[PDB]
């Protein structure tokens, strides 16, 4: 990408304490480009009991979904972007309730068998920290 | 220090006494093959023909992780249901607005709270290395929630809710169940709300401010994030070595090195990469026990102290025991007991007993004191006067095995009634 | 010494820490259990071992029935402890032990 | 047992028995380089060579060492202030000079 | 390097083992001695004084 | 909503005030929400003899 950082006249390229390549300047027009890794965020899977189905949900870590394309589909707009990161398989409810799978940020994964929508499905949700209970 | 010399205070004062505790660090993890090396093929081959250390380290590191999250969850378990603050504040004068939560946030924090959160808190380098930073299920949010339910049951209906239903209860009578924990006599704190209600909320503004004045309080948890960030720190900037080998980069010496002596070469730096993420992950063990260590102690507090009155001294505070508030921190968890502690002395004169008729007699609750003149039964961390009744002695024995004892009259609380 | 690996020094030398330890044993034998509550007081030593009785479950009117008799084991006990130390060494076994 | 047969002590004891822990392993501190390098010229770049070792042992070492301190100094500074002992020692039996 | 490596990680670890024996000996002297501890088998065999 | 009873902070158990299970300090007014009615004196019968 295009970096700011004024450039001294011979020095090649830019560093940072990891040893690594920050920045660079295009030899043949003296442009400052920086050099950014794309994201990698750990896969991870969410899934109830595999005694109990066979479809499951991933997490990915803190990533733009838009970089998330071995997936064999992406649910349609129903990619529930949490603080943790992009998550898909899962219809982002709200009605909350005690979570048993951990997801972060808040966020905890459930399974959930319907009658009629998604009688396999595998939700997600903000957590509920209880049942409130004020008492007078 | 004398054969009749006793000091009973008479003056007390409730003082406020933070304390801190590192309840989690940050939730860490470090991609095994991702650090050692940048997705090289070449790396893959070696580390892979080199053995399952890092499937072990992945394997320690979501331990850390786990555990932390579990530390979390348990320090702040003791909530069945999300108690909810009463709208009004009738707390016999108890100015509460700076540790309860008030809607000025549409986050539900404290004033106090804010301070910490202001106070106590380069990884874009990082984020690209491998090492990355997980986040804690239990946000700052729900956090901030529990510790208000648990503050709120706290006020509203003592210890019940810690053992099972939340019972109303006016705080008037939760300091007096304290207070006769503590040995003072509901009469003392019934005959002084207004000056134990000035004590208290003027103590409570002076640790507010005491905080606001300066950091340096709030040590320990900056301690554990620096040591964190630091142990990071070190790890990233140990990528830079040589380790005897080329250069600090893999994706430079497979320009310059066919894959045989690449092989010779990148084994030496991988042996010294993943010696190094080994210390790494080690120290985070150590460090990750004792974190649980002091949590496991932040648990047996909140739930002894908070919910409870601990009788044991000196593990709620200094001083005579009442309560602690719970508060949340970035990363940890901060107290504020409120305990008693007594203040002015005033010197008497002791007898170990009484003897009023030729038998002895003893207190049964207090202790024998005077000035010379009268003698009193007083609590033995109060100063009351009472005169001698055979409601406060019991009598036993004789006047001779007792050891030091003074000659007195105790009085009959029924000769005015009996001559009638 | 000649290899780097010195040993540093204590902090706090022999002399403070039985200076402290001289401290905790007076205010628990004079000042009651409240110096490390609040202040000082003077107390009774039989008084407070009174409250101490009063304290496991006993009556305290126990403690002056036999006062005496209780320093006598009291003191006597201190005796064998003193013996139970020079007698054999492996009684003082964890400091060792680290 | 049975169920209306009590037991009740009559005769008590004191026992005073020792209860010894640790409190500061002896702090130790390894110089980096003078252990590992006989100060000497070629060596002393080649370890330098590796990574910041010679800061991280010697900084966890460190931290053992303030950790030992901390030790010391919280298990026995909770006294307020020193005490002296009384001039005179009249407890009515209890020989304190041990 | 090595060698010094596992000797430091094993100071490490005795050093926190005595860590945990200090607080002990902090809650203990804290309640045998700057109190009254009522729980049995803290302090010492019998009730304690 | 008519007899007073003191009562353990665990479990219910009623008791109408007798003076044996009732103490005296002060007076009247530094107290805060006390209310009225007559402590019960268990005096009264044998004092009638």
């Amino acid at each position: 990408t295009e970096s700011n950082k004024k450039f001294l006249p011979f020095q090649q390229f830019g560093r940072d304490i990891a040893d690594t390549t920050d920045a660079v300047r295009d030899p043949q027009t003296l442009e400052i480009l920086d050099i950014t890794p794309c994201s990698f965020g750990g896969v991870s899977v969410i899934t109830p009991g595999t005694n109990t189905s066979n479809q499951v949900a991933v997490l990915y870590q803190d990533v733009n979904c838009t970089e998330v394309p071995w997936r064999v589909y992406s649910t349609g707009s129903n990619v529930f972007q949490t603080r943790a990161g992009c998550l898909i398989g899962a219809e982002h409810v709200n009605n909350s309730y005690e979570c048993d799978i951990p997801i972060g940020a808040g966020i905890c994964a459930s399974y959930q068998t319907q009658t009629s929508v998604a009688s396999q499905s595998i939700i997600a949700y903000t957590m509920s920290l209880g049942a409130e209970n004020s008492v007078a | 220090y004398s054969n009749n010399s006793i000091a009973i205070p008479t003056n007390f004062t409730i003082s406020v006494t933070t304390e801190i505790l590192p309840v989690s660090m940050t939730k860490t993890s470090v991609d095994c093959t991702m650090y050692i090396c940048g997705d090289s093929t070449e790396c893959s081959n070696l580390l892979l023909q080199y053995g399952s250390f890092c499937t072990q380290l992945n394997r320690a590191l979501t331990g850390i992780a786990v555990e932390q999250d579990k530390n979390t969850q348990e320090v702040f378990a003791q909530v069945k249901q999300i108690y909810k603050t009463p709208p009004i504040k009738d707390f016999g004068g108890f100015n509460f607005s700076q540790i309860l939560p008030d809607p000025s946030k549409p986050s539900k924090r404290s004033f106090i709270e804010d301070l910490l959160f202001n106070k106590v808190t380069l990884i874009c380098a990082q984020k690209f290395n491998g090492l990355t930073v997980l986040p804690p299920l239990l946000t700052d949010e729900m956090i901030a929630q529990y510790t208000s339910a648990l503050l709120a049951g706290t006020i509203t209906s003592g210890w019940t809710f810690g053992a099972g239903a939340a019972l109303q209860i006016p705080f008037a009578m939760q300091m007096a169940y304290r207070f006769n924990g503590i040995g003072v006599t509901q009469n003392v704190l019934y005959e002084n709300q207004k000056l134990i209600a000035n004590q208290f909320n003027s103590a409570i503004g002076k640790i507010q401010d005491s905080l606001s004045s300066t950091a340096s309080a709030l040590g320990k948890l900056q301690d554990v994030v620096n040591q964190n960030a630091q142990a990071l720190n070190t790890l990233v900037k140990q990528l830079s070595s040589n380790f005897g080998a080329i250069s600090s980069v893999l994706n430079d010496i497979l320009s310059r090195l066919d894959p045989p002596e690449a092989e010779v070469q990148i084994d030496r730096l991988i042996t010294g990469r993943l010696q190094s993420l080994q210390t790494y992950v080690t120290q985070q063990l150590i460090r990750a026990a004792e974190i649980r260590a002091s949590a496991n102690l932040a648990a047996t507090k909140m739930s002894e102290c908070v919910l409870g009155q601990s009788k044991r001294v000196d593990f709620c505070g200094k001083g005579y025991h009442l309560m602690s508030f719970p508060q949340s921190a970035p990363h940890g968890v901060v107290f504020l007991h409120v305990t008693y502690v007594p203040a002015q002395e005033k010197n008497f004169t002791t007898a170990p007993a009484i003897c009023h008729d030729g038998k002895a007699h003893f207190p049964r609750e207090g202790v024998f004191v005077s000035n010379g003149t009268h003698w009193f039964v007083t609590q033995r961390n109060f100063y009351e006067p009472q005169i001698i009744t055979t409601d406060n002695t019991f009598v036993s024995g004789n006047c001779d095995v007792v050891i030091g004892i003074v000659n007195n009259t105790v009085y009959d609380p029924l000769q005015p009634e009996l001559d009638s």
